[PDB]
Parts: C-alpha cells; sequence; structure tokens
C-alpha cells in the first residue's frame, strides 16, 4: 500500500528515509511510474532492485568492553558491560539490558565504650579483650572497617569523687594508699580509623580510676559518642555499631540530682580540642529516649556486653530499647560475637543509577527486574538488595532527529559505586550512496544538474525526473 | 495567665532550685526560695535563701541572713570545720510555726583529729531560722565524731558520712520534722525524725555537734536488694494502717531493686508495713511519691511519678513519655495490691512525672486534684505542668489543664513545684514553679 514512506517524500535519500525508519531506497534505475525508492522493504523486495546496493540502515548496538561481573583478583567488575558503542537513526528507538551485581563488602564503623571504675578493675582486663577480639571478628568478616573507642568513669562532681584531702582531687585513692588516675566523666580516646594496631595500643594504655557510688555514667558516654560527628568521624554511607561494656549498675537520668546536676544532656557535641566532657558538671544523664532517638536517626545498633551477675538488668533494658542486643561479658565473648554477626547479617543496601552527559532531547524509559524476578516499570531501584544479587535494567532510548555533533558520549553511574558504564552513540544522517556525489552527469540534461542515487536534483526549481521540466515551463492544465 | 508573677535573684545563681511557703506567727505568708549557687559577700557560690514577700512585681528579694562563714571549732582535741563553699544551701526549705528549716545537703563537714580525718563529705546541715526571735540554729543528725576507719571496719554499717541530709523535708501535724536523705547508709538512704522544740532548746552557740535525745533514725537493712536503691529519695507523711494517732512514712526509692524502684509504707517506728513495686523497669519509679485521698473516703492513696517510663501507641514503637501510678488503699485492714490506675502523658521525652505537687482540691467540691511536672515537655521541648482533676473512682488520664514554659530553652521550667498553700487567702492553692535555668520563680494563681 501507499504507507507513509511513499507519501510526503520522494525527493532525496535523506528526506526519503527521514519520513520513517521503515523505508528503503532503490538506488538502481527502475520504472519511475510506480513511485519506487520510498516504501516498505517488503514492497521493494517484491519489486526487486536489490543488487547489493539496498540502503536500509538499522540501529545496531555494539559492545566494546563487557568484562564478566565478579562472582566470588584485581578487576572488581561491578557493572557489565563496561563500554558500549551504539549507532542510531533519526526518529528511532532501541533497548538495551544492563546488569549490576554487588562486589564490594559493606563498610562498617564500630564504637567501643569502656568503663574505668574501680569495681570494673577486676573485670577490666576482660572488657579490653572484648574490644580487640571483636575487631578480629570484623577483620575476617569484611575488608573496609573503622574502629574507635572512648572511656568513661563518672561525672567529676561530689559525691562521685573524693575531695578530702586535697590530693584526693589528683589521686582519690588515698584511703587505700594506692595511685589511681583522676576520675572523669567522658574522655574520647580513639576516633574511628582503620589502624587496628593503634586501637589495641590505646585500649591497653587505658588505666582505672575510682568513684564513690556504684552506678556509672554510661549514658553520657553513649550520647557523646552518638552525638559527635567530626570528633568521631562517622561515615554516612556505612553501617554503624556501638558496643558498651560495664560490670555494675549504670547511672540513669535524674541521678545527677544527688550531685546537684539537673540540666539534661541535649543532642549537641561538647568535646572540642580537649577530648573531655567540659559540660559534664552542668549536664545530666540522658534518658533512654534520647539515646534511642540518636541511635535511630544515626542508624546505630547498640550491643550491651555485661557480666552474668547483672545480665538481667541489661536484658530488661534491651527489651525496653528496640534495636539493641544483650551479650555476656566474661572470659568467652561468644554470646557477643554471635549477636554482632546476626546484626551484621541484616544490613541491606540500595542499587540506584543516574545518567549524565545526555542532552535533554533524547528520551529514556526503564524497567526493573530485581532478584524477585518481577518486572516493574517506572521503578529504578528495588528495596532489599543483598551482596551477590544481580539486578538487570532494560533501558529504552528514543532519539528524534540527527544531532549536528554526530557523536555523543554519556555515562550511567550507579549510586555509591565508582564503576560506571560509558556509552558512545553515533548517528548516520546521510545515505551511503551519496558518497558517490557525481556533481555533474550527462543524465541531468546534458550536465546541467546534480545526480544522487538515481535522482537528478537540478537548478533552483528543476524537479523533473530527467531534469528538463524547467522552473517557468511545465505548467500543464 | 496574666497574673503570673516572676521572682528574680542574683545573676547566674540557679534561683529556683527549691521553693516552699512560709507562714510566720506574725501572719505574713512568704515564699522561701533556695538558690544553691548564691554569690555571698566573699564572691563565692555557696547558697542563699530568699524570703520573698508577696509582691505583684516580684523581682529581687532581701536574702535572709545566714551563717555563711566557716566555723573552725575546737573541742575534745578535735577540729570541726564547716566547708560551706559550694554547699548548695537551700536545696530543701520548709516552714513550721515561726521556724524556717533550710537544708544544705552539699554542705561538706569535716573533723580533723591527728592524721586521721572524717573527710568533708556532704553530710548535710539544716539551718533553723526564727526572725521573730532572731535565732539562727543548726541541726545535723548526719554529723558525728565517728571516723572513716570505724565505718570501714564495721562493714559500713550505719554509714552516716555521705547522708546528704535534708534531701527531702516534711513537717508532721504534731510538730516533728522528718528529713529523708537517700545518701545515708552508703547511698541506701535513711530517715531522721526530731521535734523542732527539742532541737531548738538543746542548741547552743559554737557547738556544731551534740547528740539529740529525741532523734529517731531509720533501721539499717543488710538485704542486697536495697543496695544503691536510694531508700529515702522521696518522703511523705500520711496514714495507711488506720491509726490516726501514729504518723506513717512513705518512702519512694527510684533505684530500688536494680533500678526498678518502689515505695515502702512504714509505721512511726520505721518498721515496714507495706511495699509497692512499679510495672515497667528503668522508668525511675519513685522520684516523687505523694500521699492524698484522691477518692476521698478517709484513706490516703499513693501517687508515684515515672518520668522515664516508655509507652507505645502504634507500630510497637517504644517512646519515652512518662507515667503516673495510682494506688488506692482498700477498705479495712487490707494490704494494697496492683496499681489502682495508670496515667500516660502526651509529649515526647518530656519527663512527665518527675515531680508531683499535691493541689488538694481545685474546685473546692470534694474531689481531690493534683499537679505533675513535665520539666522538658511542650511542642518546643522546654517544659510543661499537667493538672489532673481527680475523681472518686480515681484520676482522669487526660489532664484538665496544661501550662507551658514561657522561659527560653534550657530553663527546665517545672522541675521543682509546690502547692496546697494559699498566698492571697482566696480559698484556692497558689502554684509556684522553680525554674532554675532562668534564675526565676514563676507564681501563678489557679482559678477554677
Ligand atoms: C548576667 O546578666 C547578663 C545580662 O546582662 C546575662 O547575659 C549576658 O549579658 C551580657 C551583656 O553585657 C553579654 O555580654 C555582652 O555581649 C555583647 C555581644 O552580644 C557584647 O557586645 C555588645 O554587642 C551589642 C550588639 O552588637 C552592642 O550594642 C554593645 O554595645 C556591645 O558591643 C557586650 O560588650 C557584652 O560583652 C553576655 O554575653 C550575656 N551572657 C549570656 C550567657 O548570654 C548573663 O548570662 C548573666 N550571667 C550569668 C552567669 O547568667
Ligand atoms: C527485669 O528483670 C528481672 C530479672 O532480673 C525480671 O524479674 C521477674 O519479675 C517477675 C515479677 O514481675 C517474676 O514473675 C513472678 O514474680 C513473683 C513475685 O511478684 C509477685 O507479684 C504478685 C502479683 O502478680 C504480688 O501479689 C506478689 O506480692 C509478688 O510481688 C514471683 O513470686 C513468681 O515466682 C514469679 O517470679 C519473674 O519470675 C522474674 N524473673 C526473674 C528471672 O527473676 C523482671 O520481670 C524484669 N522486668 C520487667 C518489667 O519485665
Ligand atoms: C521493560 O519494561 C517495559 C514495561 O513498561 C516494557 O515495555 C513494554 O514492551 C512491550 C514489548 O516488549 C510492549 O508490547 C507492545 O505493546 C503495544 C501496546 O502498547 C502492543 O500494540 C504491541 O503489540 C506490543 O504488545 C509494551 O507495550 C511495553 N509497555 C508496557 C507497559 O508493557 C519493555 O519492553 C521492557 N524492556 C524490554 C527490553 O523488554
Ligand atoms: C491517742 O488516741 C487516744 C484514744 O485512742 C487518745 O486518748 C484520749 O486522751 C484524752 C486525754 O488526753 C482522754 O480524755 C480523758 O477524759 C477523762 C474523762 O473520761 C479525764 O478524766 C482525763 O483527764 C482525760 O481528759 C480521752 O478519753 C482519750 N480517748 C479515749 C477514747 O479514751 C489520745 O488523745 C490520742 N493521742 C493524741 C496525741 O491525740
Ligand atoms: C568497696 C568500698 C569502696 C567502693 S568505691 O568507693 O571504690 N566505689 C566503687 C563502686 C562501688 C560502690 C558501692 C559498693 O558497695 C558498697 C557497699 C555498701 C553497703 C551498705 C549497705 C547498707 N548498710 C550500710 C552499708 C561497691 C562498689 C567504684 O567502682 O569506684
Ligand atoms: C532489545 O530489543 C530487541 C528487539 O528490538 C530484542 O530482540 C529479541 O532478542 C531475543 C534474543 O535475545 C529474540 O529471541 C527475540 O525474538 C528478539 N525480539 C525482537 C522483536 O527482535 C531484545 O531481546 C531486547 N533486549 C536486548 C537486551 O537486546
Ligand atoms: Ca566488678
Ligand atoms: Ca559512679
Ligand atoms: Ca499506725
Ligand atoms: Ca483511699
Ligand atoms: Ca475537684
Ligand atoms: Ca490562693
Ligand atoms: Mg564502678
Amino acid at each position: 500500500g501507499p504507507n507513509i514512506c511513499t507519501t510526503r517524500g520522494v525527493s532525496s535519500c535523506q528526506q526519503c528515509l527521514a519520513v520513517s525508519p521503515m523505508c528503503a531506497w532503490c538506488s538502481d534505475e527502475a520504472l519511475p511510474l510506480g513511485s519506487p525508492r520510498c516504501d516498505l522493504k517488503e514492497n521493494l523486495l517484491k519489486d526487486n532492485c536489490a543488487p547489493e546496493s539496498i540502503e536500509f540502515p538499522v540501529s545496531e548496538a555494539r559492545v566494546l568492553e563487557d568484562r564478566p561481573l565478579s562472582d566470588k583478583s584485581s578487576q572488581v567488575t561491578q557493572v557489565s558491560p563496561q563500554r558500549i558503542a551504539l549507532r542510531l537513526r533519526p526518529d528511532d528507538s532501541k533497548n538495551f539490558s544492563i546488569q549490576v551485581r554487588q562486589v564490594e563488602d559493606y563498610p562498617v564503623d564500630i564504637y567501643y565504650l569502656m568503663d574505668l571504675s574501680y569495681s570494673m578493675k577486676d573485670d577490666l582486663w576482660s572488657i579490653q579483650n572484648l574490644g580487640t577480639k571483636l575487631a578480629t571478628q570484623m577483620r575476617k568478616l569484611t575488608s573496609n572497617l573503622r574502629i574507635g573507642f572512648g572511656a568513661f568513669v563518672d561525672k567529676p562532681v561530689s559525691p562521685y569523687m573524693y575531695i578530702s584531702p586535697p590530693e584526693a582531687l589528683e589521686n582519690p585513692c588515698y584511703d587505700m594508699k594506692t595511685t589511681c588516675l583522676p576520675m572523669f566523666g567522658y574522655k574520647h580516646v580513639l576516633t574511628l580509623t582503620d589502624q587496628v594496631t593503634r586501637f589495641n595500643e590505646e585500649v591497653k594504655k587505658q588505666s582505672v580510676s575510682r568513684n564513690r557510688d556504684a552506678p556509672e555514667g554510661g549514658f553520657d558516654a553513649i550520647m557523646q559518642a552518638t552525638v559527635c560527628d567530626e570528633k568521631i568521624g562517622w561515615r554516612n554511607d556505612a553501617s554503624h555499631l556501638l558496643v558498651f561494656t560495664t560490670d555494675a549498675k549504670t547511672h540513669i537520668a535524674l541521678d545527677g540530682r544527688l550531685a546537684g546536676i539537673v540540666q539534661p544532656n541535649d543532642g549537641q557535641c561538647h568535646v572540642g580540642s580537649d577530648n573531655h566532657y567540659s559540660a559534664s558538671t552542668t549536664m545530666d544523664y540522658p534518658s533512654l529516649g534520647l539515646m534511642t532517638e540518636k541511635l535511630s536517626q544515626k542508624n546505630i545498633n547498640l550491643i550491651f556486653a555485661v557480666t552474668e551477675n547483672v545480665v538481667n538488668l541489661y536484658q530488661n533494658y534491651s527489651e525496653l530499647i528496640p534495636g539493641t542486643t544483650v551479650g555476656v561479658l566474661s572470659m568467652d565473648s561468644s554470646n557477643v560475637l554471635q549477636l554482632i554477626v546476626d546484626a551484621y547479617g541484616k544490613i541491606r543496601s540500595k542499587v540506584e543509577l543516574e545518567v549524565r552527559d545526555l542532552p535533554e532531547e533524547l528520551s529514556l524509559s526503564f524497567n526493573a527486574t530485581c532478584l524477585n524476578n518481577e518486572v516493574i516499570p517506572g521503578l529504578k531501584s528495588c528495596m532489599g538488595l543483598k551482596i551477590g544479587d544481580t539486578v538487570s535494567f532494560s533501558i529504552e532510548a528514543k532519539v528524534r532527529g540527527c544531532p549536528q555533533e554526530k557523536e555523543k558520549s554519556f555515562t550511567i553511574k550507579p549510586v555509591g559505586f565508582k564503576d560506571s558504564l560509558i556509552v558512545q552513540v553515533t548517528f548516520d544522517c546521510d545515505c551511503a550512496c551519496q558518497a558517490q556525489a557525481e556533481p555533474n552527469s550527462h543524465r541531468c540534461n546534458n550536465g546541467n544538474g546534480t545526480f544522487e542515487c538515481g535522482v537528478c536534483r537540478c537548478g533552483p526549481g528543476w524537479l523533473g525526473s530527467q531534469c528538463e521540466c524547467s522552473e517557468e515551463d511545465y505548467r500543464p492544465s | 495567665p496574666v497574673q503570673l508573677t516572676f521572682y528574680a535573684g542574683p545573676n547566674g545563681s540557679q534561683f529556683g532550685f527549691s521553693l516552699d511557703f512560709h507562714k510566720d506567727s506574725h501572719g505574713r505568708v512568704a515564699i522561701v526560695v533556695g538558690a544553691p549557687r548564691t554569690l555571698g559577700p566573699s564572691q563565692e557560690e555557696t547558697g542563699g535563701v530568699f524570703l520573698c514577700p508577696w509582691r505583684a512585681e516580684g523581682g529581687q528579694c532581701p536574702s535572709l541572713l545566714f551563717d555563711l562563714r566557716d566555723e573552725t571549732r575546737n573541742v575534745g582535741s578535735q577540729t570541726l570545720q564547716t566547708f560551706k563553699a559550694r554547699q548548695g544551701l537551700g536545696a530543701s526549705v520548709v516552714s513550721w510555726s515561726d521556724v524556717i528549716v533550710a537544708c544544705a545537703p552539699w554542705q561538706h563537714w569535716n573533723v580533723l583529729e591527728k592524721t586521721e580525718e572524717a573527710e568533708k563529705t556532704p553530710v548535710g546541715s539544716c539551718f533553723l531560722a526564727q526572725p521573730e526571735s532572731g535565732r539562727r540554729a543548726e541541726y545535723s543528725p548526719c554529723r558525728g565524731n565517728t571516723l572513716s576507719r570505724i565505718y570501714v571496719e564495721n562493714d559500713f554499717s550505719w554509714d552516716k558520712r555521705y547522708c546528704e541530709a535534708g534531701f527531702s523535708s516534711v513537717v508532721t501535724q504534731a510538730g516533728e520534722l522528718v528529713l529523708g536523705a537517700p545518701g545515708g547508709y552508703y547511698f541506701l538512704g535513711l530517715l531522721a525524725q526530731a521535734p523542732v522544740a527539742d532541737i531548738f532548746s538543746s542548741y547552743r552557740p559554737g557547738i556544731l555537734l551534740w547528740h539529740v535525745s529525741s532523734q529517731s533514725l531509720s533501721f539499717d537493712s543488710s538485704n542486697p536488694e536495697y543496695f544503691d536503691g536510694y531508700w529515702g529519695y522521696s518522703v511523705a507523711v500520711g496514714e495507711f494502717d488506720g491509726d490516726l494517732n501514729t504518723t506513717e512514712y512513705v518512702v519512694g526509692a527510684p533505684t530500688w531493686s536494680w533500678t526498678l524502684g518502689a515505695v515502702e509504707i512504714l509505721d512511726s517506728y520505721y518498721q515496714r508495713l507495706h511495699r509497692l513495686r512499679g510495672e515497667q523497669m528503668a522508668s525511675y519509679f519513685g522520684h516523687s511519691v505523694a500521699v492524698t485521698d484522691v477518692n476521698g473516703d478517709g484513706r490516703h492513696d499513693l501517687l508515684v511519678g515515672a518520668p522515664l517510663y516508655m509507652e507505645s501507641r502504634a507500630d510497637r514503637k517504644l517512646a519515652e513519655v512518662g507515667r503516673v501510678y495510682l494506688f488506692l488503699q482498700p477498705r479495712g485492714p487490707h494490704a494494697l495490691g496492683a496499681p489502682s490506675l495508670l496515667l500516660t502523658g502526651t509529649q515526647l521525652y518530656g519527663r512527665f512525672g518527675s515531680a508531683i505537687a499535691p493541689l488538694g482540691d481545685l474546685d473546692r467540691d470534694g474531689y481531690n486534684d493534683i499537679a505533675v511536672a513535665a520539666p522538658y515537655g511542650g511542642p518546643s521541648g522546654r517544659g510543661q505542668v499537667l493538672v489532673f482533676l481527680g475523681q472518686s473512682e480515681g484520676l482522669r488520664s487526660r489532664p484538665s489543664q496544661v501550662l507551658d514554659s514561657p522561659f527560653p530553652t534550657g530553663s527546665a521550667f517545672g522541675f521543682s513545684l509546690r502547692g496546697a498553700v494559699d498566698i492571697d487567702d482566696n480559698g484556692y492553692p497558689d502554684l509556684i514553679v522553680g525554674a532554675y535555668g532562668a534564675n526565676q520563680v514563676a507564681v501563678y494563681r489557679a482559678q477554677p
């Protein structure tokens, strides 16, 4: 039938093909009475004229770099294929599937709070191990990890500390005739870092202090750890873990009334250039609500490692505080390592992608097929991605017209992944046969016109097939 | 709301830590306010007591004269030194007849005898002021000649070195003052009851240490469950066993039995009559226990605040709001059981239940009404006070009225408040809130 190629065209190969992609050109000479050279490929085949000169360009996607994705040693292939080469026609659409698989391990930042009370001394050694041992567990579980720790005793205010004799201020252990360092509220020791040896050395360097009341200000230390960002150097794009160690009761909110401190501990950091809680004497123990809010907002999981003697207290605390876990702090920390592994096993990442260096003229559409094997249109990322899962996205790109540049290069970058997909697109507006050119030919009415793939275009108006109709003549009625 | 007077004080002195009402024999009613960090003539923060008269404009008040000078007494080859520096005078102020009792739990007291010393621990000393007679006496059951070594050798039994005397103060109808100090017995806590007249008569100048024959201290308990429980954090006086003659003492401990907290009702002889335990743990059950017949049938009822209580409404999200527990005394000689009622707050992290100040009856009809503190409540998170209109059945969950905190952030408005006393003699109690953060006290008259 007439279709669309035959109509609204039949002037040149470029315009003839520009009507629609599904058009073909018959370069070889044939009968012009049937309006050939612009019609469906099937119609041209029925009309012959296929001496290897058929001009029916199509869009073909060529893969340049398609290294296999990592399955498990210096490749780390997260996106495959890596580099794509594509050829497009004006007013055309084509689809391509891109697969992405997780390779890199999940980063982790761990904070360790230690008590340095006199009572803790007997168990102090043990808690130190619980630090370093825990680090070892994360050393064999992941490659990217940061670890930091801080120490706490109690607020530096009476009656929590001895004031008589005056030497008690610099050495409260006067009754026992022993030397102990002054008791302090909170003292951040090591910021988050990958230097495990320095972490162990600083943990071992810590000593013990003395206080009066059995409860200790662990809530202040927890709030300081979970409230300071620059001092602790938390990473936004990484999981966070907190491990607090103790042996005896822990101070709770409103206890400072005994020492004369009533102002709460707000969600602000009060440790700068001194590694000390300057406002400890004027800030009260934060309640469980503030700590829970900080943990939820910062996405921090808290593990209370305590001795079996008062383990029930911290079991009750965990029951009251969602998201935290309880473990036994003793010669063996298996009950803590198992809980840490279980918590780390629930970490879930997200796979999102963005496109850059693309002119707004081109249009794009996509569908998502995650591990659920369900095709969803309009969603560029599912929820609940785990290491080893492969996600395939079918992106369909449509281009209208032929850009003057004729060559473009754009990038598809997954969110949080350095690797990216580089796609180079080319366009072929002109026809191959036009390479012949033949500016002058005797068939254009004795060399008075231009010839192009079987059609003579001549003069400023000469439109006849033989290039003889002229511009003022050829006016039949 | 307009008639909300403000009483100020010295700049940067935490004016409003504790407040109470005083009614001297002259017939003039005043507000006693204790600023722990009052700046004295020596440019040192020790503590001050302000007897503000009822003034519409409020403002600064004439600080009542008190012995802020250290007394280096010598007796019995021993030196008694009163370390009044940073003593926090005014943490608990009460009145009875023409006597004003102002206690300083942080007033460190020391005894020097050769190398050994008693240490300047916060024993707690209470000044008795009688302006009409111009008398300034001192009372301190915690103070004693016993040395630290004696306490250490006897397993710390009857440890009266860090009592923090005067943490809670009550005046009985008979005329005997009862002081509860949770710091006694090595933070276990203790109670000491003594007539005011006996101590006043036995007081002599320049002594600072003298045994009182009429003193009655609590009996020490060796049960580990009481260790670090703070038995004495809140003290109330009432009747629960039906004996009108005898006065029963209710002691609310927030850290009793591994932070669970509880309230113990005991007879006048410091013998346990009944015990009550909270439902949820870590809620600070026992910060302030009040005794009042909410139902109104002649039997006192117990009110306990738990500011740290955590509740949940949707998604099983445990959020800290606070709670109030009501225990009703059963008719006849019957022991109390589970909490009669439980009331929950609205604001998040408001510490609803930190302090409970009885208001007696608001509408003066027969139904008792109470007030509770939310020191850091409100949409902004500055402070709130919730008024509960009691009912014969019990206490309504939804408060009748809520008062916000006009002071800036950090004022901790509502932390300390007292009621059940009328200043203008209008027939209704007048509420006072000791906002220490702003160094101001807010007085508002409750108009039903
Ligand atoms: C004691 O009482 C004061 C109230 O006066 C409490 O608040 C303190 O107020 C003083 C006011 O002298 C303030 O110091 C001033 O800070 C100014 C900057 O804000 C200084 O520069 C001033 O700037 C003005 C605006 O540009 C200008 O007009 C003026 O001429 C001057 O140049 C000024 O010189 C003073 O140094 C304190 O910062 C302020 N403190 C706080 C914490 O806000 C004070 O808090 C009370 N004391 C306690 C312990 O609470
Ligand atoms: C915090 O952790 C502790 C563990 O250290 C949990 O202890 C548990 O406490 C409950 C009681 O709340 C125990 O259940 C029973 O308790 C009764 C004693 O309570 C009795 O209660 C009745 C009213 O029901 C009263 O009339 C009685 O006078 C008396 O007070 C006891 O007799 C039972 O045998 C039984 O133990 C539970 O056993 C106990 N568990 C352990 C391991 O000790 C505590 O529940 C927990 N806090 C919260 C809020 O769960
Ligand atoms: C990625 O997912 C999208 C879903 O939005 C797929 O688009 C769908 O593709 C199919 C062809 O595979 C289209 O089918 C055609 O539908 C038209 C009617 O619109 C019909 O006339 C044709 O005969 C044919 O059936 C479909 O319309 C289109 N849209 C939807 C909503 O399904 C896309 O194909 C997927 N990617 C790949 C590479 O398959
Ligand atoms: C404690 O309760 C008892 C009752 O259980 C109260 O006892 C009362 O004491 C008064 C005296 O103070 C008694 O009055 C007496 O009356 C007789 C005449 O019958 C007279 O001769 C005496 O001189 C005396 O005035 C009264 O009868 C007695 N009550 C009873 C029921 O016998 C006591 O007052 C209470 N304690 C306090 C401090 O209130
Ligand atoms: C063991 C004495 C020294 C304790 S401390 O001053 O060094 N403080 C400990 C914590 C602690 C507190 C109290 C305690 O029980 C004290 C026992 C009190 C017994 C009371 C019981 C009731 N009757 C009076 C005595 C044990 C340890 C520190 O880590 O710094
Ligand atoms: C992209 O679209 C083409 C068609 O435009 C799809 O081609 C199909 O390829 C499969 C084999 O891979 C054949 O079995 C189908 O018959 C083809 N269909 C058509 C209509 O040609 C192609 O699958 C799509 N996806 C990708 C990644 O190229
Ligand atoms: Ca220990
Ligand atoms: Ca301590
Ligand atoms: Ca009785
Ligand atoms: Ca009753
Ligand atoms: Ca009423
Ligand atoms: Ca009034
Ligand atoms: Mg300790």
